[PDB]
């Protein structure tokens, strides 16, 4: 089989900017390479045929050259919404093969999260687990801190962070923060507190709520 | 480097 | 329009065989191929065969011995077949049509099945809501919990309500169920005015629930 390997593993542009990747093939292949696109939730998208053939419907920012071993896909003006995975695909050779893909994230300016923090609902709590979620929104870049605090005893191993793809219009992240507790456990104490630390924050925020009001 | 089934993309 | 629909995703159980089925419409099966290909963490994207108009399949070469692919022209209908998977067959897996009737140019691809082999059983979600709570937007969303397999459809508002939204990644639980939360921003002003009714779908397990989410 012929090995396709795509280098870098991510790319990081800011929009305007021109970006290529590379996928170079064990031997050659002629031009007998395709390329696609991989959205977030999304199946693959043609972008280009043939190395350096056009898609119908395909904005015409998107070109590929090359032929041999060494191929280019190109993005002369980088939009938001082409933040997405990229692949290439030989059949010079059965059977077919793609690459491992290349990454594009987008740069942007640092934006801090809008901070919720909602309590478990009752219709949980008669289950017998409580859901405490603290909710960053719409942030960048994408590190950031959640400290979890319960009665001021540092919570530790009892939360889960869950971290969106980059959003295709304004490249930001958002990020939530849930925190488990036995319903036994949640009623044994009172104040509940999420703190946030970001780059886009002076000083970290916190929200918070006692069990009841 | 990976696939993540969850969300379709590369993930590490 | 040409256009690929592929059946829903689910469980398959150890050592036992998966099927697929795949809709095609805006053209005939008695004129082009259809293409398989699957999407796994462990190789990422892999064709993994083709049935040709005339009837004739190839497999590529580690699954010649357990798939088989078959159709009906008149139903417009691809039938894939795998059999004895084991857990890296876990993977989301793709019907595809190619551009012209011969080639492997992939310009249009099915929505994906996510298949996941596990002997562990199918579990609906419970749906909580994340109540909103007193600069004039505020957020809520819904709790989705405790479900097996993935994935999990989430939409606000019938699909009218799409600006705002935030779904996460499911995250595995300890228990080895899923949970994950959708989210949106919305006017504080249209709280008392506007319902907010997160869809919630998991195919898996046959279960659809629409939560209402108000201000507690």
């Amino acid at each position: 089989d012929i090995l396709l390997t795509q280098s870098p593993v991510i790319l990081s542009v800011s929009p305007g900017e021109r970006v290529s990747f590379s996928c170079r093939a064990s031997q050659s292949i002629g031009t007998n390479i395709h390329w696609y696109q991989q959205r977030t939730n999304g199946s693959p998208r043609l972008l280009i045929k043939y190395a350096s053939e056009s898609i119908s419907g395909i904005p015409s920012r998107f070109s590929g050259s090359g032929s041999g071993t060494d191929f280019t896909l190109s993005i002369n003006s980088v939009e938001s919404e082409d933040i997405a995975d990229y692949y290439c695909q030989q059949n010079n050779n059965w059977p077919t093969t793609f690459g491992a893909g290349t990454k594009l994230e987008l740069k942007r300016t640092v934006a801090a999260p809008s901070v919720f923090i909602f309590p478990p609902s009752d219709e949980q709590l008669k289950s017998g687990t409580a859901s405490v979620v603290c909710l960053l929104n719409n942030f960048y870049p994408r590190e950031a801190k959640v400290q979890w605090k319960v009665d001021n005893a540092l919570q530790s191993g009892n939360s889960q962070e869950s971290v969106t793809e980059q959003d295709s219009k304004d490249s930001t992240y958002s990020l939530s923060s849930t925190l488990t507790l036995s319903k036994a456990d949640y009623e044994k104490h009172k104040v509940y507190a999420c703190e946030v630390t970001h780059q886009g924050l002076s000083s970290p925020v916190t929200k918070s709520f006692n069990r009841g009001a | 480097g990976q696939f993540d089934l969850s969300t379709r993309r590369l993930k590490g | 329009q040409v256009q690929l629909k592929q059946s829903g995703p689910g469980l398959v159980q150890p050592s036992q065989s998966l099927s697929i089925t795949c809709t095609v419409s805006g053209f005939s099966l008695t004129n082009y191929g259809v293409h398989w290909v699957r999407q796994s963490p462990g190789k990422g994207l892999e064709w993994l065969g083709v049935i040709w108009s005339g009837g004739n399949t190839d497999y590529n070469t580690p699954f010649t011995s357990r798939l088989s692919i078959n159709k009906d022209n008149s139903k417009s209908q691809v039938f894939f077949k795998m059999n004895s998977l084991q857990s890296n067959d876990t993977a989301i897996y793709y019907c595809a049509r190619a551009l012209t009737y011969y080639d492997y140019e992939f310009a249009y691809w099915g929505q994906g099945t996510l298949v996941t082999v596990s002997a562990a059983s199918t579990k609906g979600p419970s749906v909580f809501p994340l109540a909103p709570s007193s600069g004039g937007t505020a957020a809520l969303g819904c709790l989705v919990k405790d479900y097996f397999p993935e994935p999990v459809t989430v939409s606000w508002n019938s699909g009218a309500l799409t600006s705002g939204v935030h779904t996460f990644p499911a995250v595995l639980q300890s228990s080895g169920l899923y949970s994950l939360s959708s989210v949106v921003t919305v006017p504080s002003s249209s709280l008392g005015t506007q319902t907010y009714i997160c869809n919630v779908n998991h195919k898996p397990s046959n279960t659809k629930v629409d939560k209402r989410v108000e201000p507690k």
